[PDB]
């Protein structure tokens, strides 16, 4: 949510680099807007060692 | 000015006029701000009416 980020194809990793005012030092941001997800969740079978 | 008046020729008697006036004035003037702001808020994802 920057300005000119707005409607465009996000990456994997926004940095982001800001000077302090004066000179008192670095200022630093990092961003990550993501979600993974599975179309076929029934394919994802789990397995245990005990007895039903 | 003034109407001139009738006086003898032999008194030697005349008139005289007087001297002019002069004044100074001064003036203060309007001031009239206006203040606008861009944010990527009002970008992000918004149709644009007419189109689809």
């Amino acid at each position: 949510p920057k300005m000119g980020y707005a409607n465009t194809l996000g990456q994997e990793l926004y940095v982001f680099e800001y000077e302090k005012d004066r000179d008192e030092g670095i200022d630093f941001e990092a961003h990550s807007y993501m979600l993974p997800y599975c179309t076929r969740p029934q394919l994802l079978v789990d397995v245990r060692s005990d007895a039903e | 000015i003034s109407l001139l008046d009738a006086v003898d020729r032999t008194s030697r008697k005349a008139e005289t006029s007087a001297p002019e006036r002069v004044r100074q004035i001064s003036f203060p003037m309007m001031y009239f701000k206006e203040v606008e702001s861009i944010t990527p808020d009002e970008i992000q994802g918004v149709r644009q009416p007419g189109t689809a």
